[PDB]
RNA sequence: CGGAGCCAGCGAGUCUAACCUUGGCCGAGAGGUCUUGGAAACUCCGUCGUGCUGGGGAUAGAGCAUUGUAAUUAUUGCUCUUCAACGAGGAAUUCCUAGUAAGCGCAAGUCAUCAGCUUGCGUUGAUUACGUCCCUGCCCUUUGUACACACCGCC
């Protein structure tokens, strides 16, 4: 078993509820408040459980890839934006809340600060992201 | 009415035709004998049955 | 394993294995009375005050 | 070498064609 | 073009 | 009896492939959910150039099927279908939106009306296209009309055309949208109905070439 | 040229037309002391069919299509070496 | 100040009149300079 | 003020409908940062 | 077939090097009058409407012309495709806000390309509804082309026009030198018994030679037979600089 | 080595056009007998399909695996059969562009050992293809040849 | 050390290679197994390739396909290449040739896109 | 219209002396007048109270100008050529909320935006007249009616000669056009239970 | 049926302007326009003057 | 709308103590601060909803910063309200035949033109003719010479 083997939203949205029932998340507090990104128009519609989602795309998205900041991962969770009558230019996404949620992780114990900078997957964090993986397939 | 299928078995050149009407010789299926011109509008290949509803009728020219 | 229930204005259909609300149903303009599935169990007919 | 590049002759052959837990300068000891 | 400038012009 | 067999061991790959794809090897059902096999065109004169004889997976196979001039009367009638119902202004290469939908169509056409939906597309087309029609005739200025006939060719793509934009009209803007909308309409079309857009435009067009015939 | 034909062909221009020199020049080979080595082996087509004997004249319109065969070590290492060996048509 | 080039030349009735009597001349020479079938 | 934001406007009795008058009569006590204006 | 290509233009490069050092020209001379030349003609990429029937213009002017769409043709395999069509010059046009700007002429048998800014344009689909065009292989005048790359730029302008018309053979086209600005009109006649009298129809504009290179369209490696030099302290001062 | 197909009209004995179409040498050419279509065949890997008669000039390509020899060309007028430089013959409908079946004949024909050879006697590609086929007028038999003895 | 074998395909400019070599099932996209295609649509069209033939003739093999550039599109198309082709060179090469051309007869009955790819750019009218 | 130098105006027989004469063409048919008053007595109707219509005015040059059955034409006939040209030139014009539209330009030909089904009169002095009445009533329900009531003020009804087949009138009398589409509107009344 | 008035204007030009709502903004809408026709007027007079 | 996924290709002259960047931290946001080095369209899963609609953002107010010395005619971004106009465009007219029309972004700025833009690059990708000289026209010919067989046989 892998993260590999299993698709997108069957591994994210099962260890967002994994993440759910362990509740060892501690959420921003101004989260119900906030976008996402500077282009969105509304904040996200499940507040009850947005933040532990995001965390389990985190997870999976350095699972993916080695080594990632707060800016990377701003620059590929941004999108476009309707700003207006004028053609449409790229935005980014919400540097506080990516950083909360990589606090939140480094504060769990699946991620952990790399040389070059960056937070990558610790070995404890290994061990229990493909394990809801392979219960996702059983 | 009681339709027809047709057979068409050759494509009449050099007429003098509307452009995008191309006359043909068809010939029926229920004998195999009598034939008859019509004219038809699409793009029409050799024997690829087509239908008809007037039975007797035969054509001529589009100016 | 599913069972349809009928509030106001709103239709949840609830799973047997676990007994949560799995769908909703709310595209209706007054209050919705009478939930029920076709033999199939593949669609549900949902009459409501509207009419 | 652009010009190179757009001839390239792409059959040429010749026979040169056939092929932690330790700090960082106690690697170069190992190696 | 040529049809009608010249029987225009002989014309 | 007559027995053959071939494999001996049970073929499993290490890779767990799905149930339904290693039931669809045996038979290529379309989105592996509808066998070509036992769909046959109830009318004449338009066999061979609709083409229910070659079980394809999905309506995107994407070979050159226009640089001759018959050579569209080769390709499979609903990825003909897919293709012509793809285009407008709000909407062209968005062929993956296109497949999506028609999938929906015909899925909800199953849950309404079981024949099976390729058989009630084939016939909605032949029921759809029409017989006979009227063109223009000269005459130096005379808005006359004069009855001319169609080939199958013809009658297959009036009949795509007539289908996508009915479909087209009926959810323009109202409550449904596309694919429900193709739904019913084909469905009409399928039936014979006289109700659909389909039928009402070939009623009309017949009407005209009978008159001034 | 029609008259100045008495001074330039000679034998350091009629010798230029060889599957050796032509080898060579088209840097098939690292020099000629190998080049005659690898067109004895009989690796060298020149069009379709093959070419063995190693004082052929490749003529103007066939120096365009004097290739290795498929199915053959240089053509195999050449293809590893760039490693680009797509093996269905052979190598 | 000083310029670099000449600027576009504009199309002025008398320009048009002298390539017109230009053109006229010349083929009431009918000295038109194409190709031959060579 | 704790409504699930699909419980359409012919619910939402009284408490509710209180409970949200008094937001937006008193929003400044309610957590909400210069957000608001 | 690279390598017959590349050894073709490395011929072409020498011929045209031997004839400049031993001063109808050296790319030409194998089809001066024989084959009539067929002509392709392009816009830049996603043309606007007024560019297009520009180029719609341009195609009637000269004929066996045809105007290839552009659209997603990549540059290098469409004059390879072109190549291999078998054809002999390809016309592009660049447009700006709808007035078009650059004329590239390129003669693509491994031959020369020849770059033309293109200033001052009239539409005969934005004028005048007269009719249709002459169409007939027209006759060519023209104006004081007296320097070398004069001569060099009236053979490859002149060479892509049907060879050899006929003495009732109508409509004229003009090429008019006025200070390094080659005015192009196009005109029809007939003979009074006083003498001839013209009709202006079709486009009308003036180009200036910017770039000439000796390669193809597509390489940009070429070797520069000739280009403007704009920046010298002589600039205004002659002409075909 | 002007890599083209040339056409005379044989009633007045002109070029009637440089019909070109090809990136390469051609090897092998057939008129049909029941359309007239051209099936050329050439080194880029490419049979061309043509159809030269009628304001058309249509061109239609079919892209083979290997180098091409050898066409030949059904009766009927509905098939082209084509050797391949890679021991094999195809063959293609013409109405269409799809195959219908390649027949694999590179391990039954024995080339003879040369008397100026350092190699073995089968696995050297000497003449392992066919330089030149024909179909029979039945239909269905292939007779081939090589610059081999078989 | 084991037999492997190595193969190319390319729809527009997205490039996919493919290597066979004597395995026990598994089909691997990018490390990611071939259930788990992107588009989620031509899934079938990624599939049909081990669907004409049989997965028993994908019994004893493994494949891994490394898959850069082009778009969503033409990157299954790349992929359904890549699979075809190495399959039959795989078997072309190391079991028997009955079986090869079994297969390439398959394969060119289905579409012959599978196999090669019209790769010559247009027709000047 | 006609843009004198000042501004527009309409183009009525009585508004001036020669400039029918002056664009080139007859004073004698110059008849916007006519077009007024029988489409004021086809808005006040009260099937158009109702509801049942959608109006359809064209003229010579190939126009087609729709009125919704909501259009409250202005009573008089200066207001009402003050109109006129707004309609146009600007192509549309709003209501006093400006959401919706009332007077629109649209393509040609009419029989596009006619219903699907409908059967295709004309005023016709030159027959033998059906009573309108058990006329309407003799089809059925589903195929809609339309009359191609000319504006004309002497000449040939042969407008829509490519469609039309039932050639139908009111009387063999010298009537008025508002008097014909008033007694085809009341015959729509009498047949639809208005 | 709900009636409404079709909203025009007397005297109807296309050539001139609107009836202007709002004075306070009137002479501003006719300045900004006629300032940016002055400005392209000037503009290509002085670049006409400099060639 | 709200989450989630994912694939390109052209391109390569820099302020290197104030430019551009990898990474840490601060704020919802823009942006700041400290250190290192010199891809949209698309797909999937959820929420409305046939209504000037939430589409739509023109205009006005309020607040946080970056820069233009010092706002002092609001330097541009962001946050919340204010929700005007606007509903696919007549007469006609123009263009277009396959990786084309069209949709989509990404680069560069290559002596002439182009920054409001210009040119390249890829991405997705169809419908309809592919015939006819009837209409509009344009052109050619009216000694067959061209050497067999055949056909035409005084413009």
């Amino acid at each position: 078993v892998s993260v590999r083997d299993v698709a997108a939203q069957d591994f994210i949205n099962a260890y967002a509820s994994f993440l759910q029932r362990q509740g060892k998340l501690e959420v921003p507090g101004y989260v119900d408040i906030v976008k996402t990104s500077s282009g969105n128009e509304m904040p996200p519609q499940d507040a009850e459980g947005w933040f532990y989602k995001r965390a389990a795309s985190v997870a999976r998205h350095i699972y993916m890839r080695k080594q990632v900041g707060v800016g990377k991962l701003n620059k590929l969770y941004g999108g476009a934006k309707s700003r207006g009558v004028r053609p449409y230019k790229h935005i980014d996404a919400s540097g506080s809340i990516n950083r909360k949620v990589l606090q939140a992780l480094e504060k769990i114990g699946i991620v952990e600060i790399s040389p070059k900078g960056g937070r990558r997957i610790s070995e404890n964090g290994q061990r229990d992201l493909d394990r809801i993986a392979a219960q996702t397939l059983e | 009415t009681p339709v027809t299928l047709a057979k068409v078995i050759k494509v009449l050149g050099r007429t003098g035709s509307r452009g995008g009407v191309t006359q043909v010789r068809v010939e029926f299926l229920e004998d195999t004998s009598r034939t008859i011109v019509r004219n038809v509008k699409g793009p029409v290949r050799e024997n690829d049955i087509l239908v008809l509803m007037e039975s007797e009728r035969e054509a001529r020219r589009l100016r | 394993h599913d069972f349809a229930v009928t509030s106001s204005t709103r239709v949840q259909i609830f799973s047997s294995r676990t007994r949560q609300v799995i769908k909703t149903f709310s595209r209706f303009k007054d209050v919705v009375y009478s939930a029920s599935f076709r033999s199939d169990g593949k669609l549900l007919c949902a009459g409501d005050a509207t009419g | 070498l652009r010009e190179k590049a757009k001839e390239r002759n792409p059959d040429e052959y010749y026979h040169a064609m056939h092929s932690e837990s330790l700090s960082m300068d106690q690697v170069k000891l190992l190696k | 073009q040529l049809k009608n400038l010249k029987a225009a012009l002989k014309a | 009896d007559f027995e053959v067999v071939e494999e001996f061991t049970p073929v499993v790959l290490a890779t767990p492939i799905p149930e339904e794809v290693q039931q669809a090897q045996t038979e290529i059902k379309l989105f592996n959910k509808w066998s070509f096999e036992e769909v046959e065109v109830k009318d004449a004169s338009l066999v061979d150039y609709v083409q229910v004889r070659q079980p394809i997976f999905v309506a995107h196979t994407a070979g050159r099927y226009a640089n001759k001039r018959f050579r569209k009367a080769q390709c499979p009638i609903i990825e003909r279908l897919t293709n012509s119902l793809m285009m407008n202004g709000r909407n062209n290469g968005k062929k993956l939106k296109a497949v999506r939908i028609i999938k929906h169509t015909l899925d909800i056409i199953n849950v309404l009306t079981d024949q099976n939906p390729i058989q009630v597309v084939v016939d909605a087309i032949t029921n759809t296209g029409p017989r006979e029609d009227t063109t223009r005739v000269g005459g130096g200025g005379a808005a006359r009309r004069q009855a001319v006939d169609v080939s199958p060719l013809r009658r297959v793509n009036q009949a795509i055309a007539l289908l996508t934009i009915g479909a087209r009209e009926a959810a323009f803007r109202n409550i449904k949208t596309i694919a429900e909308t193709l739904a019913e309409e084909l469905i009409n079309a399928a039936k014979g109905s006289s109700t659909s857009y389909a039928i009402k435009k070939k009623d009309e067009l017949e009407r005209v070439a009978k008159s001034n015939r | 040229k029609i008259s100045d034909l008495e001074n330039k062909v000679t034998v350091s221009a009629i010798c230029r037309r060889r599957l050796p020199v032509i080898m060579h020049r088209l840097k098939m080979a690292e020099t000629i002391q190998d080049a005659v080595k690898f067109i004895e082996q009989g690796h060298v087509r020149v069009g379709p069919n093959l070419i063995n004997d190693p004082a052929y004249l490749v003529t103007r319109n066939m120096e365009d299509y004097v290739t290795w065969v498929d199915n053959s070590k240089i053509k195999k290492t050449l293809l590893r070496y760039r490693n680009q060996i797509d093996d269905f048509d052979f190598s | 100040f000083d310029r670099t080039a000449k600027p576009v030349p504009v199309i002025t009735s008398e320009v048009t009149e002298s390539l017109e009597d230009m053109i006229r001349r010349r083929i009431q020479d009918s000295n038109f300079d194409d190709l031959q079938r060579r | 003020a704790d409504v699930d934001l699909h419980k359409r406007a012919g619910e939402l009795t009284q408490e509710e409908l209180e409970r949200i008058v008094q937001i937006m009569q008193n929003p400044t006590h309610y957590k909400i940062p210069a957000w608001f204006l | 077939m690279l390598r017959r290509q590349a050894r073709e233009r490395r011929e072409y490069l020498y011929r045209k090097a031997q004839e400049l050092q031993d001063s109808v020209d050296d790319e030409y001379a194998a089809t001066s009058g024989i084959m009539d030349p067929r002509i392709i003609v392009t816009t830049s990429r996603d043309p606007s409407t007024r560019l297009s029937q520009f180029a719609k213009e341009i195609k009637l002017l000269f004929p066996n012309a045809v105007r290839l769409n552009r659209g997603n043709y990549v540059m290098p395999n469409l004059v390879d495709a072109c190549k291999k069509s078998g054809t002999t010059d390809l016309v592009v046009l660049h447009e700006h806000r709808g007035v078009p700007t650059s004329l590239t002429i390129s003669h693509f048998p491994h031959g020369p390309t020849a770059q033309f800014s293109l200033h001052n344009v009239v539409m005969r689909h934005d004028i005048i509804n007269a009719g249709n065009q002459s169409e007939v292989n027209p006759h060519l005048i023209f104006d004081n082309f007296t320097t070398a790359l004069g001569k060099r730029v009236v053979c490859i302008l002149k060479h892509l026009f049907n060879a050899g018309p006929k003495k009732d053979s109508e409509r004229v086209i003009t090429f008019a030198n006025r200070g390094d600005f080659i005015s192009v009109r196009q005109h029809v006649y007939v003979r009074t018994r006083e003498g001839v009298e013209i009709a202006e129809v079709g486009p009308r504009f003036e180009m200036r030679l910017f770039e000439l290179r000796l390669g193809t369209l597509e390489n940009k490696d070429a070797d520069v037979e000739w280009q403007l030099r704009r920046f010298i302290r002589t600039a205004n001062k002659k002409d075909y600089l | 080595d002007n890599f083209d197909i040339h056409v005379w009209s044989v009633q007045t004995g002109q070029l009637l056009d440089a019909l070109s179409g090809h990136e390469g040498p051609v090897s092998c050419l057939s008129f049909s007998q029941e359309n007239s279509v051209l099936a050329s065949a050439s080194w880029d890997k490419t049979i061309r399909i043509w159809s030269i008669f009628g304001r058309s000039q249509q061109v239609e390509p079919i892209e083979v695996y290997s180098d091409v020899l050898a066409l030949s060309m059904r009766p009927d007028g509905k098939e082209v059969a084509v050797s391949t430089l890679k021991g094999q013959i195809s063959i293609f409908n013409i109405e269409d562009a799809k195959q219908v079946g390649n027949i694999d004949c590179r391990k039954d024909i024995i080339s003879g050992r040369f008397n100026q050879d350092r190699f073995t006697a089968k696995n050297s590609e000497r003449s392992k293809f066919f330089t030149t086929i024909h179909y029979s007028f039945d239909g269905m038999a292939i007779v081939a040849g090589g610059n081999n003895n078989s | 050390a084991v037999p492997s074998v190595q193969t190319f395909g390319k729809k527009k400019s997205a490039t996919a290679v493919a290597h066979v070599k004597a395995g026990k099932g598994l089909i691997k996209v990018n490390g990611s197994p071939i259930t788990l295609v992107e588009p989620e649509i031509l899934r079938f069209k990624v599939y049909e390739p081990l669907l004409l033939v049989g997965l028993d003739k994908f019994s004893n093999i493994d494949i891994r396909v490394r898959v850069t550039g082009g778009g969503h599109v033409s990157q299954v198309y790349a992929i359904r290449q890549a699979i075809a082709k190495g399959l039959v060179a795989y078997h072309q090469k190391y079991v028997d040739e009955q079986s090869k051309n079994e297969l390439k007869k398959a394969f060119t009955s289905y579409d012959r896109t599978l196999l090669i790819a019209d790769s010559r750019r247009p027709e000047p009218k | 219209t006609h843009k004198i130098s000042d501004k527009y105006v309409l183009l009525n027989c009585d508004d001036h002396q020669g400039l029918l004469k002056k664009m080139g063409r007859d004073i004698s048919e110059a008849r916007p007048d006519i077009t007024h008053q029988c489409l004021l007595t086809l808005l006040d109707s009260p099937i158009n109270k109702a509801g049942k219509l959608q109006v359809y005015i064209q003229t010579s040059r190939g126009i087609l100008i729709e009125v919704n059955p909501t259009v409250r034409i202005p009573r008089t006939f200066k207001r009402f050529s003050g109109l006129m040209v707004q309609l146009l030139h600007k192509l549309s014009i709003r209501s006093v909320n400006s959401e919706e539209k009332l007077l629109k330009v649209i393509k040609n030909p009419i029989t596009d935006h006619l219903p699907t089904k409908c059967r295709k009169v004309t005023l016709s002095f030159d027959a033998p007249v059906i009573r309108v009445q058990d006329y309407i009533e003799k089809l059925d329900d589903d195929e809609s009616i339309c009359v191609f009531v000319g504006a004309m003020a002497r000449g040939k009804d042969n407008f829509a000669d490519e469609y039309v087949d039932e050639k139908v009138g009111l009387s063999n009398y010298p009537l008025s056009a508002s008097v014909a589409c008033s007694k085809f509107c009341h015959g729509a009344e009498d047949a639809w239970n208005i | 049926i709900p009636t409404h008035a079709p909203k025009y204007e007397e005297n109807f030009n296309p050539d001139k302007k609107s009836y202007d709502p709002d004075r306070t903004r009137s002479e501003i809408n006719k300045m900004k326009a006629q300032l940016k026709k002055e400005r392209k007027f000037t503009m290509k007079e002085i670049r006409k003057d400099a060639k």
